[PDB]
RNA sequence: UUCAUCUAGACAGCCGGACGGUGGCCAUGGAAGUCGGAAUCCGCUAAGGAGUGUGUAACAACUCACCGGCCGAAUGAACUA
């Protein structure tokens, strides 16, 4: 009831990302650093969970 | 409309004016509420919040003789019986639905229009399809896709095109093919249409004839020519087979156009309040309003628009006489899986050709209780023959098999009465394919039964469910004093539920096996406030394990007598499951004559003939898979020690050393004995404590280990949800045996050998991992060996002892041979 | 460089053993049909793609092994080769203009035309019908064979492929996106 | 005749029943290596071949899916030996 | 501080192939490149790893390595405080 391709949209701008391994965070699935300084500009993320 | 008790049986022995059918729905489609219309409009009366149980509700079907002109059956006359069931909900009650299938021909098929077909709707669709019976789809809640969503015409066309689409596909699929045409299509007026909580419902097929007039194109080319690639032309004002025209300009096909657009323009006006439409499109589709119906505004006032338009019996009862089929043509193809017995034979032709006055056979499926005081009915459909107040009818049990007794009551009826969907009324006769109930054989019969009057006649079919009760949870008191009420409240929940099963646990408990959570929940709080009435204490279902050996024991066991004279040396080692089979299955008896037993036990078991002609005994109990091998030749006294040694053997075998539990796969062969001279130092209180510390020490060398039971559960599922189930196996050790389907059916029967221990929840976490679409049929198959040692508290099998020992209040440690050892 | 240095060498052994030679662009290609390509003419044509190993043969058609190299050389752009032989020209032009066969529905690739499709069976069983399901075009059951109730034109002219579509068009045998491997430049002599 | 890696296409012409024999790796290492390599070894795991087998595996790549499209001989001294760990033939390829 | 790509033509960008034996030795309830260990080969060109992840019940399928198109000089990997 969403499209498959309508559906590839919809995860390009909320989970088609990565999430960062200590204050958790949205960050691109190619990017590889953190926009935050409670890390000090880390570089622990992880493909954000493909809920099945 | 009400009629007398005598125009309901003149009523019944019309077949061809009498539909007896059931409703295949999914959780909450819009069902009851649904069927509710059908009763405050055109129900039948007696003369003048979830579904827990289920009865056949009574209507009246008074149609026009050119309507039944149309009907491909045998029919006379419009004064036609509906014996309708209402079909209980949801899941895990699978269990009433293959009851309500059973005393019926056809079915009411409730989906929705954005919950299409779910899980639930194909489960009782497949249900069906194995049932012979026919489906008739009736999609409720389409105002819902035009009030809280507000689809458009064209579009909420297609949203019934896939609903209609995927039944095309469960049906064509599992369906049989002596049916043929059976699948619903509104191409012909088979799939209706409505709202159930504002009373209305309509078909393409009511104003086909509706305005068949306003065309005169006939109903069967005006309905043809509204559904597939038939569009209007209010430009030309031709019907033609296209989506556009010669200008290449967007056309509205004939059904959004003539019907759906009407319905549209009274949303929005009348519930929006627009009274430049009201009074306007009244008249503009040929309506009235009346009195306070005037007076109403909005929400209330489009609910008595339909009821000025389309109420519910409209659509509804018109396609269960016209397309919907009697008993008359429907058991004349439905015999043959109907009863269990030869087709050639005169009982299973007399249902066939359907003889009210003939052969009686009727069996009641589930036997429906009541309010008076633990007495219930016996809710059976009357096949073929009339049952009166006070006739001699055969009630055969679900065992019992032309030839013998084996529950075999045939007694008269204390009375007759009817069902009214839960009001009773004290009748006389019913006849071939009508269903009714019979007061009195239930304190003869169990649960579910067939009954017939003739001596050659078989038993009609007991179900097959496909459903299981795979779960079991043990059941005790919160006070011994009203104990007695425990077990009777747990045989009246037994002739209450027909896919219910309550069988004795092995350690002492009381085992309830259920469908689901919610089925055995609801069953356990109707067990404490009816049935019995009284506080239980429910907890985990406690397991039985057999203490099995995996090689032979160390060294030689020892043990003498406490007044200290004869010693026993045996030396106990582990019997393969194919010839500790043949003990506790049947090929080698422990009553068996030791000359051809040994034969047997050497050529076909690999055995020495010698130790074999020598049994003393199998154990526990005189048959079980332990034995008392004789193997010694310096025994002068051998006629008097053989007998108290196997005594406390069938204590020990009885009782283990472990966790004072059986053992299994222990056979024991004797190696020597120190005998002595006289019976003094070699009888009753010396005997028996002896072989006791003697088959302590041989256990504890032979290599202590834990055996625990084993299943054969074949999940039924489509390929489609199979990947979540597969990883419940690699979650709670789900070996695969094999894995078989057929060549046009998605549906797969997966064998899988499961742990007692691991199904603790099995059924809950199933349907969660692939839907509802996980069918699981547990069935126990053979006793697995673990591969732990007991002895230690951390290893799989000490675990289990750890947990056990403190439970009896017994020694907190594991006591070993050194404890229990007579040396030097 | 190791293996751009030894290729360098190679083409120039056969561009000298022959006289005939083909400039064969293509880039809408398949690993399968390019290397099976090569055993239709494994003693008669032999490809060899080149790149800035051309602007490399640019210096090369400055060796002057015979500098008609003039009315070859810029023909270097888009995934071109070579095609080596000592046969007549319109014998082989028949042969590698009938070498290109079709590629499938790369679900998201470049759509080109409207494709329309006669509402008849294709004799398979109803399991794919849950496709066309979440789409919505009604499907009869005629023997049972899923059958298309339209002439449907689906996919319009030009257009991003969806994943789901280009799927059940497998089922159709629709394949647009592709060429094989056909020729930009000939030359003899 | 198989058990393991054994693809056998079906072709049904409306009943008409044909099989065609694909003949993968392992069915090549079973239609040349007799009895002691074709059966006997279903609990016990196949890992013993060194001895010379010649020309006969060239035409064992013809019944094997013939998708190479060059020289035959030639890609059979590579399939059969390197992934194949019963049958060493000629020690130069590993 | 190194390492060794590079106008002969790379790196960021994006276009399109991403093969075969082969559902490879087995191992298999099921593993076709993608649970597991062990072999890590040549037929052939521009390439295709017994195969880089996601995902399948296994496949399929997509995507990377590798390779051709065009851009056309840096500018990247690895470490130092
Ligand atoms: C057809 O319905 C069947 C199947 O669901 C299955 O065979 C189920 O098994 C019950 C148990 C059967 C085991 C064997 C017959 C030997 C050991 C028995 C058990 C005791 O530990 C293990 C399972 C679970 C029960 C423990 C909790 C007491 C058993 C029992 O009834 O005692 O029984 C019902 C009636
Ligand atoms: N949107 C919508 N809601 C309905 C309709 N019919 C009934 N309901 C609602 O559903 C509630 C109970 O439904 P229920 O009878 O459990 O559905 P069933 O289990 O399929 O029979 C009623 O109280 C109504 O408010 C309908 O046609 N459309
Ligand atoms: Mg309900």
């Amino acid at each position: 009831i969403i499209e498959p391709s309508l559906k590839a949209l919809a995860s390009k701008y909320n989970c088609d990302k990565s999430v960062c391994r200590k204050c958790y965070a949205r960050l691109p699935p190619r990017a590889t650093n953190c926009r935050k300084r409670k890390c000090g500009h880390t570089n622990q993320l992880r493909p954000k969970k493909k809920l099945k | 409309v009400a009629f007398t008790v005598d125009q309901m049986r003149s009523l019944m022995d019309k077949v061809t004016n009498v539909r007896n059918m059931s409703v295949i729905a999914h959780v909450d489609h819009g069902k009851s509420t649904l069927t509710d219309s059908l009763v405050q409009r055109a129900g039948i009366i007696s003369a003048a919040g979830i579904t827990i149980k289920s009865t056949a509700i009574s209507l009246y079907s008074e149609m026009s003789d050119e309507d039944v002109k149309e009907i491909k059956q045998k029919t006379d006359g419009n004064s036609f019986l509906i014996n309708l069931i209402d079909s209980p909900g949801h899941v895990d009650f699978s269990s009433e639905v293959t009851a309500a299938l059973r005393v019926t021909d056809g079915a009411l098929v409730v989906v929705d229009t954005i919950e299409g077909v779910c899980v639930q709707t194909e489960t009782v669709l497949r249900q069906a399809l194995g049932e012979r019976i026919k489906p008739v789809v009736v999609i409720n809640k389409v105002d819902r896709a035009l009030l809280e969503l507000q689809v458009s015409k064209e579009d909420l066309y297609q949203t019934f095109a896939r609903t209609v689409e995927s039944v095309n596909v469960i049906v064509s699929t599992y369906a049989d093919e002596v049916l043929g045409d059976v699948q619903v299509y509104p191409a012909r007026g088979t799939v209706a249409f409505g709202s159930g909580l504002h009373g209305w419902a309509f078909t393409i097929r009511q104003f086909a004839t509706r305005y068949a007039k306003k065309f005169g194109v006939d109903k069967a080319k005006m309905m043809d020519r509204l559904w597939g690639d038939s569009f209007f032309n209010p430009k030309t004002k031709k019907w033609t087979n296209k989506d556009t025209d010669a200008e290449g300009k967007p056309l509205e096909r004939a059904f959004n156009m003539f019907i759906l657009d009407p319905i549209f323009r009274l949303f929005t006006a009348i519930m929006n309040f627009k009274k430049d439409e009201i009074p306007v499109l009244l008249e503009k589709l040929e309506i009235v309003l009346k009195g306070d119906e005037k007076d109403l505004e909005g929400k209330a006032l489009l609910k008595v628009v339909m009821r000025k338009f389309l109420p519910a019996a409209d659509a509804l009862l018109e396609m269960i006489v016209l397309h919907l089929p009697s008993p008359v043509t429907a058991q004349a193809y439905r015999a043959e899986q109907l009863y269990e017995g030869p087709a050639d034979d005169a009982n299973c032709i007399a249902i066939k050709n359907c003889d009210p006055k003939a052969d009686l056979m009727l069996y009641v499926s589930k036997m429906v209780p009541t309010s008076d005081k633990g007495r219930f009915y016996a809710f059976g459909r009357v096949f073929a023959g009339t049952v009166k107040s006070g006739q001699k009818v055969r009630i055969q049990g679900p065992n019992y098999v032309p030839g013998k007794k084996d529950d075999l009551f045939i007694k008269a009826i204390q009375r007759v009465v009817l069902m009214m969907g839960r009001f009773v009324e004290p009748i006389d006769d019913c006849p071939a394919g009508n269903i009714i109930g019979l007061v009195g054989i239930d304190q003869f019969l169990l649960k579910t039964g067939t009954l017939t009057t003739s001596e050659t006649a078989h038993n009609m079919k007991v179900m097959k469910f496909s459903v299981s009760p795979v779960v079991q949870v043990a059941v005790e008191v919160k006070n011994a004093n009203d104990l007695p009420k425990l077990v009777e409240g747990l045989k009246r929940l037994s002739k209450s539920d027909p896919c219910v099963l309550t069988y004795m646990s092995e350690s002492g408990e009381h085992i309830v096996a259920g469908t689901g959570e919610l089925h055995l929940e609801i069953c356990l709080q109707d067990l404490e406030h009816d049935h019995a009435g009284v506080p239980l204490k429910i907890s985990p279902p406690v397991v039985a394990y057999r203490e099995t050996v995996e090689s032979e024991s160390s060294q030689t066991a020892l043990s003498k007598s406490p007044n200290k004279h004869n010693r026993i040396y045996l030396k106990a080692e582990p019997i393969d499951e194919e010839v500790s089979l043949a003990i506790e299955n049947g090929i080698i008896n422990p009553r068996d004559d030791f000359k051809a037993r040994a034969r047997i036990m050497a050529d076909d078991y690999g055995w020495d003939v010698t130790d074999a002609r020598k049994i003393w005994c199998f154990g526990p109990d005189g048959n079980g898979p332990n034995l008392v091998i004789d193997q010694t030749k310096a025994v002068q006294y051998l006629h008097e020690i053989k007998d108290s040694v196997v005594a406390a053997f069938q204590w020990a075998t009885k009782e283990g050393p472990i966790f004072g539990e059986e053992m299994r796969s222990v056979r024991v062969n004797i190696l020597d004995v120190t005998l002595h001279a006289d019976a003094i130092h070699r009888g009753g209180g010396q005997i028996i404590p002896t072989m006791r510390r003697a088959t302590y020490a041989g256990f504890l060398l032979a290599d202590p280990k834990i055996q625990e039971p084993v299943f054969l559960v074949e999940i039924q599922c489509p390929e489609q949800a199979v990947g979540g189930i597969y990883s419940v196996l690699n979650k709670k050790r789900g070996q695969v045996v094999s894995e078989e389907q057929r060549p046009g059916t998605p549906l797969f029967t997966v064998k899988a050998y499961l742990p007692v221990n691991e199904s603790f929840g099995f059924t809950g976490e199933l349907r969660q991992a692939t839907g509802g679409q996980a069918f699981p049929q547990m069935v126990f198959d053979h006793w697995s060996t673990l591969g732990s040692d007991p002895l230690d508290p951390t290893s799989k099998a000490g675990e289990i002892v750890l947990a056990a020992r403190k439970r009896h209040g017994m020694k907190e440690e594991v006591p070993g041979w050194q404890e229990y050892y007579d040396k030097l | 460089r190791e293996k751009k240095a030894e290729y360098f060498a190679k083409l120039r052994e056969y561009l000298e053993e022959y006289k005939s030679l083909f400039v064969v662009g293509v880039d809408n290609v398949s690993s399968q049909q390019m290397h099976e390509v090569r055993k239709e003419l494994r003693g008669r044509a032999v490809v060899l793609m080149g790149k800035n190993t051309m602007v490399r043969r640019a210096i090369r058609g400055f060796l002057s092994d015979l500098p008609d190299f003039e009315k070859l050389l810029p023909f270097v752009k888009g995934n071109v080769g070579f095609v080596f032989t000592n046969e007549p020209l319109t014998e082989i032009k028949n042969v590698i203009v009938s070498n290109r066969v079709a590629a499938p529905a790369r679900a998201g690739a470049v759509a080109p035309e409207d494709i329309w499709v006669r509402a008849v069976n294709t004799g398979m069983e109803p399991g794919k019908t849950s496709f066309f399901q979440a789409l919505g075009v009604p499907t009869k059951i005629a023997r049972g064979t899923i059958e298309i109730v339209s002439d449907v034109k689906v996919v319009d002219a030009g257009n991003k492929v969806g994943q789901s579509e280009a799927s059940l068009l497998n089922l159709l045998n629709i394949s647009p996106f592709t060429f094989g491997l056909t020729v930009v430049q000939v030359y003899d002599n | 005749k198989g058990i393991k890696v054994t693809v056998q296409l079906k072709i049904q012409n409306r009943q008409a029943a044909a099989s065609v024999v694909p003949s993968a790796s392992s069915l090549v290492i079973t239609a040349l290596k007799e009895p002691p390599r074709d059966r006997k070894k279903d609990k016990n795991v196949k890992h013993s071949g060194n001895i010379q087998l010649d020309e006969i595996i060239e035409i064992a790549r013809q019944m094997r899916d013939k998708s190479f499209g060059r020289t035959l001989a030639s890609v059979t001294k590579e399939i059969l030996g390197t992934a194949q760990s019963v049958g060493c033939r000629v020690d130069f390829k590993n």
